[PDB]
RNA sequence: UGUCCCAACGUUGGGCCCGGUGAACUGUACAUUCCAGUGCGGAGUCUGGAGACACCCAGGGGGAAGCGAAGACCCUAUGGA
RNA sequence: AGGGAAACGUGAUUCAACCUGGGGCCCAUGAAAAGACGAGCAUAGUGUCCGUACCGAGAACCGACACAGGUGUCCAUGGCGGCGAAAGCCAAGGCCUGUCGGGAGCAACCAACGUUAGGGAAUUCGGCAAGUUAGUCCCGUACCUUCGGAAGAAGGGAUGCC
RNA sequence: GUCGGGUGAGAACCCCGACGGCCUAAUGGAUAAGGGUUCCUCAGCACUGCUGAUCAGCUGAGGGUUAGCCGGUCCUAAGUC
RNA sequence: GUGGAAGUCUGUUAGAGUUGGUGUCCUACAAUACCCUCUCGUGAUCUAUGUGUAGGGGUGAAAGGCCCAUCGAGUCCGGCA
RNA sequence: UAUGCCAGCUGGUGGAUUGCUCGGCUCAGGCGCUGAUGAAGGACGUGCCAAGCUGCGAUAAGCCAUGGGGAGCC
């Protein structure tokens, strides 16, 4: 477990009316890499989702502090807002 | 010559009408009037018909919802057949 | 307005219907005349020699 | 639309003709309903 | 599990739009088994099925504005959109004014202040549009 | 006032790569062509030269007198309306 | 009676429906018939036959299709807004089925489109396309005219909030 | 649309919740014509569905439309026989 | 001042129409479509349903327009090989 | 020696070919009217389960009589 700051600057590469979706993907890929786990194994608590969609699908925040934990028999990460 | 009553119409809905409203349901000849249905039914089961409602069905037959008097019991009249 | 597809939309009028006398969907309910058997127009049945080849 | 008693009878019949060849008939004949009619793809008479 | 049928029944039993019906996420299995309207009412009594609240637009900001304007503010040239006759119907205004003037004269006559001849004279002039308002009429009356 | 001088940057949907679905047009044959010539006088195929290792991706359409339509123009028919 | 978990209100304004009047117009004169009323009351009996599901449309209709086309009526009184049945935003109600997705800062090229210094129609058959102007109030308004008009001519000023 | 979750052999699109949106004379409510069982339930996925599907207007089987006082029915219109 | 006339004005009210873009499309969403622009919108107005006129005949504020994707003479079958 | 050319082999696709004929085509002999005593035609029904065809008609793949036929049939 640990607290990490995820940069969402790369969501700007995606069309603006769809940032939220892309942001949510970036968050999954980030945790997957930094916690050495498969993207399939990263579970995002709705809190994170609501944070990214707070201002609608087009106005995603540039960053997001996320608390994630790693464990189990297949390897995984459970993450939430902070 | 055609007969008025064809056979009892027995389905889940017909049961509820029988158990909860003292009504009997029949498939009758589509040329039959409510009055003819009321009479035919009384003479065949020895009961008192209080009301008859009809419907020309999408099966090509006529359906009659016959309510019996509180003196008669649909559940019993139907159990003997 | 296009005489094709766009003009096909107002066609919800019933004219030709199942005929009482011959069974064909040709009884014009507006004219009360069957275009197939002649019911409503003729006691005799509608029929013409041109409905088949001349020598047959 | 407003259907009459006779029209209702005819449509009832068309619905009935729209059933499948019973399974038992396949066994009895050692082996299709060519009169299958969909309400959308087909058109009835009248 | 598929609870769409139950959604339709619940909406009708609760007498609410289907979109406002809420099904407890932890009881999908139980609601799934709900087959009858009675089964639904039962789950309703268990709070497993509820109806969300319908919102109503707040009229708070509306009321503040309504007050300013009733006090005579927020109606300058820059706030008007319709033509003058659109903001106040001139015929309707004349009916208001002429009726007020006729009622006035009517009271002064019964009251005794005016003889049926002075009244007549003033009434005719009012209908001829000689007075801008009751006050204006009263003023003219005092010579 | 980007119509123009004279074009630039950006936005959204495509385009490009991947999973799934999945047609049509068109096809005498052969066919890597280019420059000239010749020929029914407007040739990828004949003749002489030149060039040319094969396959594949994207592109804008120069050529196949490209595809599409038994020329509406014109004349002819002891044709039609 | 019923309905509501509960309270189970009182007044007001503007008032669709509905009711009832007055005026004006016609080289235009705005159905008919069945029926009802006229013509009381009690009690009782009778009231048969046909229709009734569902869709009613960017998937239930017509258009060969689950077709961006076509297709009548009523709800025209939901809130803010404002002249408004207008825009924009939002309820109730409906929907995420105008039904293929995943990836690349996502190049060229194309469709819609924003902004472009200085110049300002030089472009072009032609200002095509785009742009400018704009609501409301006050002032003011030419030629011409069939005296109605031209006219919102033109032009000038104002506009928020507290 | 997204994140969780439900069911299932199988889930981007079947269902639940949350978050985020779309429609305001309509993408809402009631209906005429026209359609004709497309309605509801259960069981299914060879067919249909612009991908997939456990879903369905699809496939199979059952079920469903109740009237003295809503329409028809009766009257007469242009006009028809 | 009152009054409120008009084949009157403005108006994407509803509704009707269809000028430019010679845009998008042009094996289309569509055998006449989409978008923006634009005209009419109390009247010689628009519209549903019913109803009449039939092929050398209708109908036509006249374009040889229209009479079911068919018109300088509809469509079907026959004359007909 | 990839992409690939020509011919063949094994398997497929396709349904030609050959063989077969419950159907046609034509000729010939015989025969020949039905209907208000409601025909012909059509509709809708009718089966234990029955969608199509055939049959039949609320007595509904049938009822009765006589003759034939025969140990099977529905
Ligand atoms: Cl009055
Ligand atoms: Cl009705
Ligand atoms: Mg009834
Ligand atoms: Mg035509
Ligand atoms: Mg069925
Ligand atoms: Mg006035
Ligand atoms: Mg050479
Ligand atoms: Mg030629
Ligand atoms: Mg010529
Ligand atoms: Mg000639
Ligand atoms: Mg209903
Ligand atoms: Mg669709
Ligand atoms: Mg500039
Ligand atoms: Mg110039
Ligand atoms: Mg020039
Ligand atoms: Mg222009
Ligand atoms: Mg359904
Ligand atoms: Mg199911
Ligand atoms: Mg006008
Ligand atoms: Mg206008
Ligand atoms: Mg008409
Ligand atoms: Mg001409
Ligand atoms: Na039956
Ligand atoms: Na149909
Ligand atoms: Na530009
Ligand atoms: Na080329
Ligand atoms: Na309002
Ligand atoms: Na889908
Ligand atoms: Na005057
Ligand atoms: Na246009
Ligand atoms: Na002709
Ligand atoms: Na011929
Ligand atoms: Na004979
Ligand atoms: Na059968």
């Amino acid at each position: 477990e640990r607290v990490v700051t995820i940069p969402l600057r790369d969501a700007r590469a995606e069309p603006n009316h769809k940032r939220a979706d892309k942001a949510m993907i970036l968050i999954r890929e980030h945790l997957a890499k930094h916690f050495s786990v498969d993207e399939d194994a990263v579970r995002l608590d709705p809190s994170i989702n609501e944070a990214a969609w707070a201002r609608g699908r087009a106005n995603t925040p540039s960053k997001i502090r996320v608390r994630a934990a790693r464990f189990e028999e297949e390897g995984e990460a459970i993450v939430e807002a902070e | 010559s055609w007969d008025v009553i064809k056979h009892p119409h027995v389905t889940e809905k017909a049961m509820n009408d029988m158990d909860f409203q003292n009504k009997l349901q029949f498939a009758v000849d589509d040329r039959a009037s409510k009055g003819e249905v009321a009479d035919a039914v009384e003479e065949q089961y020895d009961v008192t018909v209080e009301q008859v409602n009809t419907q020309n069905t999408m099966d090509g037959e006529k359906k009659a919802v016959v309510r019996l008097s509180e003196d008669d019991d649909a559940q019993e009249v139907a159990s003997r057949i | 307005t296009g005489a094709g597809t766009p003009s096909q939309g107002k066609k919800n009028t019933t004219t030709h219907t199942k005929c009482r006398r011959c069974g064909e969907k040709s009884y014009h309910t507006k004219k009360k005349v069957c275009s197939s058997c002649g019911f409503g127009k003729s006691a005799k049945r509608r029929d013409y020699e041109w409905q088949s080849k001349a020598g047959e | 639309g407003k259907k009459s008693k006779a029209t209702k009878k005819r449509l009832a019949k068309l619905d009935n003709q729209n059933s499948r060849v019973p399974a038992w008939v396949m066994l009895k004949t050692d082996e299709r309903n060519h009169k299958r009619r969909h309400w959308r793809r087909n058109d009835t008479d009248e | 599990t598929d609870l769409s049928a139950q959604k339709r029944l619940a909406a009708d039993v609760l007498d609410v739009g289907k979109n406002r019906v809420w099904f407890n996420p932890e009881r999908q299995g139980d609601i799934a088994d709900a087959i009858t309207r009675e089964d639904v009412r039962e789950l309703v009594d268990e709070g497993a099925i509820q109806a969300k609240d319908k919102k109503g637009n707040s009229r708070g900001r509306a009321r503040e504005r309504q007050k300013k304007r009733a006090k005579g503010h927020q109606k300058g040239a820059g706030s008007r959109k319709g033509k003058a006759g659109a903001r106040q119907n001139s015929k309707e205004d004349w009916e208001s004014r002429i009726r007020a003037q006729r009622t006035k004269l009517r009271e002064l006559r019964d009251e005794g202040t005016l003889s049926s001849s002075q009244y007549r004279d003033l009434y005719d002039k009012a209908g001829g549009g000689e007075f801008d308002s009751v006050a204006d009429l009263e003023r003219y009356i005092d010579a």
